[PDB]
RNA sequence: UAUAUAUAUAUAUAUAUAUAUAUAUAUAUAUAUAUAUA
């Protein structure tokens, strides 16, 4: 069903509208925290080896 | 695999309606003195387990993670393996298996 | 000497009879047959946390 | 339970019938009924001595502390006013007084009073002040306690009947027993406590009794004196008690509403107390659930198809819930607190905030306790003074901000100015909406259509009405003498009445009349202020017609009426579901009062110049429904001023904005006041019905779009909020209806909206708003209210407090009804305790108990004799009650979804066909020679036995009398037809077509002997069925009355052993049920509040079916043939009509003399007649030619699919090959499809696929006999 | 299998291809897009083989 | 509170109520 | 417009009556036992809204001021560019466009 | 589409094409000469291009 | 009816190097938009001149 | 006597909510001091 009942609006532009869809999602240090918790996993690593 | 998902179908600019579907089915003429209809069968045999329509978008999340999971077709789905290529019900799931 | 007494009998004896005499050994049948179609809705979509 | 015990012996009978101990009887069923209607009221009462309560509820002595009534009341300006006691000019309610002193005794019961005879003639002759004061006080105070639908000690007696002994289980595994017992219901307790002062010698003196004419009360002995707030506490009390065991709640709940309720009672002004602090609950509850932390559960997906204008919605799935979902709006607990602490009632805000914590996630449970604390408001029908009322309503004037300077208008045209473009703002917006809109009607040939012209004319004619005395005065006035029919019984004040009148008159010459009094009326509401009705008369109504055309035109071509199409109001269903989705952000909006802020200072004058400007693109020489085109002077040009015509349209705005700037003069009657009446006159609008919805409306979508598209942005301040501000529009995130409207925000990408950006938004709104005096009264809390309707997270929450038990509105002095009515009472009554889901098996019990009590009834002669007659409880089955316990059955195998009328009966007989053949073949001896359906075994005799087809016939009985005619009043009803008829038909063409179609019609009925006496809908029979019509809205004469007794004893006398023939040949056909379907969604997932496992048989239909309407392919025969019709006439019967011929095959000039009877034109009636045809029609569309009807109660069910796909009329495999309908088929299917889900949806338990089996007799010798039978009617 | 029945079957196939769904676009231009911006907020990286 | 007519297990809430229901009861 | 049209319209020998082509047209032969009767599909199209067809004259009026203001087929009055041309009342929408 | 009902909308298309209408006659005949005529009437004289 | 904007205008001119007026950030059309949307499109209008 | 299931109670751990106390920050009110103006 899901291929065959495919559609979308009758002028859509897809650079405009991810433009406005992904805006909220970069606004903040989320993605960072991940990479400093990671570098402290590997001091946490080497000196418990 | 629901986090990816759930995220993923927010942002899609894609719509599914199934009306359109039927519309094109049910406007095929067809005679009235037949005991049966395939009309009423395929469209009996459309619509999911619920009206659910979920499973398109756990497809596309889990080949973020084929390594983890795989999808797998239902096994319910499979038409029965007593039947033979006559029996419509049969044959009709042959092909959204295919699908 | 109850409808009650009569009743759970209805239930316990005859579970599985056909009979068009009685009804609601049939509508317990249906039910069960809803609760095995239950199992296929969530069997191919379970709950997270 | 000694209970029990206590109840005489009848009653105890009773009692075990409805449990489910034993098969219901007529004997049983008289014996219980006869002795209600014997013993005194005040035993109800006395029963409750037996119950050990052991509930935490002390009643307060406060209660009985009667504030004198005589500083409540004053006249002034010769009128009774209510003087409030506070400084809050809203205190104009029913005080706390003792109405003791005012009583005398009455001769037939000595222990109770009614007004003092010289208090009344003093008031009346004398017109003393003190008089007419305690007259006024004594009226309303009775009119108040008179607004239910019986006596509410009945109700409590029924209600100590059921819960007397518990129900016997069923086989059904999830036949759950009731949690909740009595001697714990502090309401019950309460009611006790309350009533022990009421006792002198252990004998429980109610301390009133509702009669016809109102309500009496007792006399007080010296020590003791009743005030009259108590009366309205026990109905509450006994109001609570009854919903509290049916929704199944917790005590403590329970506790909280009787708490509730004392503290209103303690205090004065026991309604305004209670109107104060009226939206406590649900603010507690709905509008504050999920703001914590352990948020999650599932909720609906639903999508909004592409065309929005269309409102179809798809169910897509489910959605898990999670925090980044909870809501964002901040609670409401703080304001309601601070509320409950000026009532020293912050207990109850903790209880329920402690109890509301323990559901952190959203399931049926969260949903089950949201609807039971809803249900704890008040639900009784408040009243007040009309002359208060009136005065309070109608005293405001909106304020305006920024008013339109004088210097922004033209010269005048005679009475209207032009706006001048240089102006700019909301108003210029306004100003152009409607000039594009009336130049759009200005050239339609839609219009001066002949037929168009006579729907625009019928729709004026119904058989209420007012203002008639006002008419017959103005036109007296100036020197017309209009014609009398008083002979023909018809009320004057009707407006069919004054319609006659006017038929003959040339219609320029009643200008001066539009300038006339309006009378009006009141009608009481549940939890707000009284409604008004202001019904024009039929001139002024004919005038403002330009203002509803363009506010239609508006509506259907600008965000398509916004559902004021109304075509079937479930449409509003799914969308407030998909509003309330957590994807989506909804805010709820309303005009604070949009009848008394359209005005003419600011909107009707803009509107005016608008309508007439847009009305100049046209001939200047064009009368419109009769008004010619006029000269008027135009001095837009100071130095060249001159004359030149206007077209009739541009003549009705002249008058129209006269009548709008001299404001609406109003003259009030009011009946419960002394004494009172005089006349005012006020800038309010009418709205006195749905002609009013259409111009508020329109005016509220218009403001709505130049807010979002100018003033916002413009304004705002947010960077955020303007780029998800713009990129909408109201076409797809604004409805509105009146009043009311929603808004939706476009979906956050995966997240909400600042509150703070929202606080801004609101804030914003409100500002613009105020600046031409609109009060928008908006508010933002998650949840969807539009139309009485409330939604939380795609669930449907039924507000069951706004259908109370017991209260019923009375907006009379007497109830002026006749005792059958009572019965389409109960119908109704039990209805709504489906349509809000209740516990079904409980409510049932219920139902029947009211039932038995309303089965008998009796009257007398104003001098004469009395009468008196009851009905088998048969009856009732046939009305649309499923029956309990059949012989030979088990109980509560039936469910409310089951069909009324002959759908039920044949379902009912299907299930119960083997035992009744096989019981019956033992008892009885064969009949003499063979049946079609039955065997030899002669079940009839056995169905007279148990009386079936005497209820099934008595029911078939009218119930309201007939009035009788007279010949010098018949040349009345000629001349009052002729006036009708000459008002329908003012043109020619359609009287000759009309008069073509019925001489050709009966000449082919006759000729081709189709049959003779078929009544086909023709327009020379609208007049006669409004003169029925006016006839029938008077109060009968007593021999009517008489002839209804003895002609309903007769009926249920006559011995008849038959149903009806189409019954007859339903019972011919077998049906079975199969597995259950495959399920519609996830059991998991609340869709309606207390549709769960535990009140199963709802559970189990909704989770079947799905609740979404969801007819992609059926449409469910919206497409009627005739789009255009006039009123009248039905169009259900017509198009019945038409394929009842079409099936019968009749030559095509059948068709066309049927259709040119109803004023179609040989050449469209060809065209319509050609569309006609078996395949495009629907599967309910043809059904319905043999009155084979959707149940109301599945109107919120997806039917469609089922029915379509589900229904098997023939399966291979199991059909006997005698049952093959063959060609025939083409018709023949619906009709077994029909069938077939009817006797599915009427067991209990899930939904299961339903199957023919088996016709007795051949398909073809159903057909044929079915063919005899659609050509005899 | 009757003809009749038979053409029957072959139409409604036919119309099936016929419908002009845009899934088979969306699949091939923008669903990549949409995962390779997601696959930086999820809390899990992909991981893929 | 909530019971399985039959079993005769008694439930505080109606969630376990409904999954117990589901899963439990079934020469 | 609308003063030429009245005129055109007070003054004309022409006079519109489709009883003809409607009795031309239902008098075609069909099965009755088929799902589609395409005669049904004609006659609900081609509706009289009783304007008497303001249209026709609208248009030959606008020729006087063609310089002026130019008539334009409505967007409505189009068939779905999602549809097949299997799909009929598509095909029969077409065809007016067309003529 | 089923051929019966193909054969079928091939005849009603037929039909209309042998209808005997009076319009097109009119259109080039006598429709000029009330406009021709008219143009004298109206208040606003004929703006063409 | 103030035009305070035009005339901040003209008077920063005898302080540029001091004060320095510039067109409101939010007065430019967004960046993701197209050309297509006239709202953006009178925003650059207004924006040029 | 033991095992298993269900219910209730008690203890311990973890999470969430509410209340109270203490600390810190911000706002409002009142008092006192100082400055300035009248
Ligand atoms: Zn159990």
């Amino acid at each position: 069903v899901a291929m065959l009942c495919g559609q979308t609006e009758t002028n859509l532009i897809p650079s405009h509208h991810y433009g406005k869809a992904f805006a909220p999602l970069f606004a903040s240090n989320a993605m960072f925290t991940r990479n400093q918790r990671a570098v402290i996993t590997r001091e946490a690593f080497v000196c418990a080896r | 695999v629901e986090a990816l998902s759930t995220l993923l179908r927010s942002v899609t600019p894609l719509v599914l309606d199934p009306t359109v579907l039927t519309n094109a089915i049910t406007t095929i003429s067809e005679s009235t003195t037949q005991t049966i209809s395939p009309i009423s069968e395929i469209l009996r045999l459309l619509q999911p387990m619920g009206n659910d329509y979920a499973a398109f978008w756990k497809c596309i999340a889990s080949w973020a993670y084929n390594g983890l999971v795989t999808t797998v077709l239902s096994e319910d789905a499979f038409p029965d393996s007593s039947q033979s290529i006559t029996h419509l019900p049969s044959m009709w799931k042959c092909l959204f298996l295919t699908l | 000497s109850t409808m009650s007494a009569l009743s759970e009998h209805l239930r316990s004896d005859h579970r599985d009879d056909a009979s068009t005499l009685l009804a609601t050994p049939m509508i317990n049948n249906a039910i069960r047959s809803f609760l095995t179609a239950w199992d296929g809705i969530r069997i191919l979509s379970p709950d997270v946390s | 339970e000694e209970l029990f015990n206590a109840l005489p012996q009848p009653l105890q009978q009773l009692s075990l019938a409805l449990a489910g101990e034993i098969p219901l009887t007529d004997h049983i069923f008289e014996q219980a009924a006869s002795t209600w209607h014997v013993q005194p009221r005040s035993l109800t009462y006395k029963l409750l001595d037996h119950i050990p309560f052991s509930t935490p509820v002390v009643v307060p002595p406060s209660i009985y502390h009667s504030l004198d009534w005589s500083k409540c009341f004053a006249v002034n300006q010769d009128r009774v006013e209510r003087v409030p006691t506070i400084d809050d000019p809203d205190d104009v309610y029913v005080p706390n007084s003792d109405i003791g002193p005012l009583l005398t005794s009455l001769h037939t019961i000595p222990d109770y009073g009614f007004l003092h005879p010289a208090i009344e003639n003093d008031a009346t002759t004398l017109r003393a002040e003190r008089a007419r004061c305690a007259s006024t006080f004594y009226k309303i105070a009775s009119s108040q306690a008179r607004q239910v639908k019986l006596d509410p000690i009945r109700m409590l007696g029924f209600l100590l009947l059921v819960q007397a002994r518990p129900r016997v289980p069923s086989g059904l595994v999830t036949d759950q027993p009731t949690r909740r017992d009595p001697t714990q219901s502090p309401a019950l307790h309460a009611i006790w406590q309350v009533m022990q002062y009421y006792k002198v010698a252990g004998v429980y003196y109610a301390p009133a009794l509702v009669v016809p004419s109102g309500a009496i009360w007792w006399i007080p002995p010296p020590g003791k004196r009743n005030v009259v707030s108590v009366q309205y506490l026990l109905t509450d009390l006994i109001n609570l008690a009854i919903l509290a065991h049916m929704t199944d709640m917790s005590p403590t709940l329970e506790l909280t509403g009787v708490l509730m309720y004392l503290r209103a009672a303690s205090s004065h002004s026991h309604a305004y107390t209670l109107l104060q602090m009226k939206s406590v609950f649900p603010a507690l509850s709905l509008r504050s659930m999920y703001r914590n932390k352990g948020f999650g559960g599932k909720a609906p997906a639903i999508e909004w198809t592409e065309p929005r204008s269309k409102y179809k919605f798809r169910w897509t799935g489910v959605t898990q819930l999670h925090d980044g979902l909870r809501p964002r709006s901040p609670s409401m607990d703080v304001p309601t607190l601070e509320v409950l602490t000026k009532y020293e009632l912050v207990d109850i805000g903790h209880i329920i905030i402690r109890e509301r914590n323990a559901h952190p996630r959203h399931n049926h449970d969260s949903v089950r306790f949201v609807r039971d604390v809803m249900a704890l408001t008040s639900g009784m029908y408040l009243v007040r003074q009309p002359t208060m009322s009136v005065l309070r309503e109608y005293s405001q004037v909106p304020d305006i901000k920024d008013p339109i300077p004088p210097s922004a208008w033209t010269g005048p045209i005679g009475n209207v100015r032009y706006l001048l473009p240089s102006v700019q703002g909301p108003a210029r917006h306004l100003y152009d909406t409607w000039r594009a809109a009336a130049r759009q009607i200005a050239q339609d040939p839609q219009w001066h259509d002949p037929l168009n012209q006579a729907i625009m004319r019928a729709q004026y004619v119904t058989a209420r009405g007012g203002s008639s005395a006002s008419l017959k005065f103005a036109l007296k006035v100036t020197g017309i003498v209009l014609p009398e029919y008083d002979d023909s019984k018809v009320k004057k004040s009707s407006k069919i009445y004054q319609a006659a009148q006017i038929a003959r008159i040339a219609f320029m010459l009643l200008i001066a009349a539009i300038h006339a009094e309006v009378t009006m009326g009141i009608r009481n509401q549940v939890q707000r202020r009284a409604r008004s009705i202001m019904p024009l008369n039929v001139i002024q109504q004919a005038i403002s017609a330009p203002h509803t055309l363009v506010a239609n035109y508006i509506n259907k071509h600008m965000n398509l009426s916004t559902t004021s199409g109304s075509v079937v109001t479930d449409k509003v269903i799914p969308l407030i579901l998909y509003a309330s989705t957590p994807p989506n952000t909804v805010v709820n909006v309303d005009i604070k009062a949009c009848d008394a802020s359209i005005t003419y200072n600011y909107f009707l004058s803009v509107i005016c110049g608008a309508m007439h400007e847009g009305f100049e693109v046209g001939n200047a020489d064009a009368a419109f429904m009769g008004v010619p085109s006029t000269i008027v002077s135009d001095r837009r040009s100071s130095v060249a001023p001159y004359s030149r015509p206007i077209s009739g349209l541009q003549t009705m705005v002249q008058h129209l904005a006269d009548l709008y700037a001299a404001g609406f003069r109003y003259s009030v009657s009011d009946a419960f006041s002394s004494g009172n009446k005089f006349s005012f006159p006020t800038s309010t609008f009418p709205s006195g019905s749905t002609a009013t919805s259409t111009e508020h409306t329109a005016n509220n979508s218009t403001m709505m779009e130049y807010f979002l598209n100018v003033h916002a942005p413009s304004h705002v301040k947010s960077a955020s909020l303007k780029r998800i501000l713009t990129d909408m529009t109201i076409q797809r995130n604004y409805v509105c209806q009146g009043d009311d409207g929603i808004l939706l925000l476009p979906h956050e990408a995966a997240s909400k909206i600042s509150a703070d950006d929202m606080n801004e938004l609101l804030t914003c709104l409100r500002d613009y708003g105020q600046l031409f005096g609109w009060n928008y009264d908006i508010d933002w809390s998650d949840t969807a209210e539009y139309l009485k309707l409330y939604a939380l997270m795609g669930c449907r929450i039924p507000n069951t407090s706004r259908h109370p038990p017991v209260g019923k509105e009375y907006a009379a002095p007497q109830t002026d009804e006749i005792w059958p009515s009572l019965i389409d009472i109960v119908i109704g009554h039990h209805l709504n305790g489906v349509t809000d889901v209740l516990n079904w098996r409980e409510w049932l019990r219920f139902s029947w108990a009211f039932a038995c009590y309303s089965s008998r009834g009796g009257y007398t002669n104003p001098k004469g004799q009395s009468f008196s007659a009851q009905y088998p409880w048969w009856t009732f089955v046939y009305l649309g009650i499923p029956p309990i316990l059949l012989p030979g059955q088990t109980p509560f195998i039936h469910s409310c979804y089951m069909p009324p009328g002959d759908q039920g009966m044949f379902s009912i007989l299907n299930g119960w066909r083997d035992w009744l053949i096989s019981h019956a073949s033992t008892t009885l001896p064969p009949l003499r020679h063979n049946h079609p359906v039955w065997g030899l075994s002669d079940v009839p005799s056995l169905l007279s036995q148990f009386g079936v087809y005497a209820g099934y016939h008595a029911a078939q009985h009218y119930r309201r009398p007939k009035p009788a005619p007279e010949t010098a009043s018949s040349d009345s009803i000629n001349q009052i037809t002729s006036d009708l008829t000459e008002y329908l038909f003012y043109d020619s063409a359609l009287k000759a077509r009309v008069m073509k179609g019925r001489y050709n019609w009966e000449r082919l009925s006759s000729s081709l002997s189709l049959n003779v006496g078929s009544r086909v809908p023709s327009l020379f029979d609208v007049p006669g069925k409004w003169v029925a019509a006016g006839r029938d809205a008077e109060k009968p004469p007593p021999s009517s009355v008489e002839d209804m007794f003895t002609s309903l004893n007769r009926c249920i006398r006559r011995p008849t052993h038959s149903f009806s023939r189409l019954l007859e040949l339903y019972l011919r056909v077998h049906v079975t049920l199969g597995e259950s379907i495959p399920l519609a969604i996830d059991p998991d997932v609340p869709q309606v509040a207390g549709a769960d496992p535990a009140n199963d048989d709802h559970w189990f239909k909704y989770t079947c079916l799905g609740d979404i309407p969801s007819a992609t392919r059926n449409y469910f025969g919206e497409s009627l043939f005739v789009g255009r019709v006039v009123s009248g006439l039905d169009v259900e019967a017509v198009d019945a009509t038409l394929l009842r011929l079409k099936i019968l095959g009749a030559p095509p000039e059948a068709f066309i003399a049927v259709l040119n009877g109803i004023g179609m034109s040989d050449s469209e009636a060809h065209q319509i007649a050609g569309r006609i045809s078996l395949a495009n029609a629907q599967l309910v569309q043809i059904a319905r030619v043999v009155h084979l009807s959707i149940p109301s109660s599945w109107m919120t069910l997806n039917t469609g699919p089922y029915i379509h796909h589900h229904a098997y009329d023939f399966k291979p495999g199991i059909t006997q090959p005698s049952a093959k309908s063959r060609d025939k088929s083409i018709w023949m299917s619906p009709i077994l499809k029909l069938l077939c889900t009817s006797y599915a949806m009427t067991v209990a338990g899930p939904v299961r696929t339903s199957i023919v089996t088996e016709i007795d007799g051949s398909a073809a010798a159903l057909s044929g006999n079915l063919r005899v039978w659609m050509r005899d009617v | 299998v009757n003809d009749l029945t038979r053409r029957t079957m072959t139409g409604v196939m036919t119309a099936m291809r016929q419908v002009k769904t845009m899934t088979p676009f969306y699949i091939q231009h923008m669903c990549p897009t949409e995962l390779s911006v997601l696959a930086s907020v999820t809390v899990t990286p992909p991981f893929q083989v | 509170s909530y019971v399985c007519n039959v079993c005769n297990a008694r439930f505080s809430t109606m969630s376990a109520l409904s999954e117990h229901l589901r899963s439990d009861h079934r020469s």
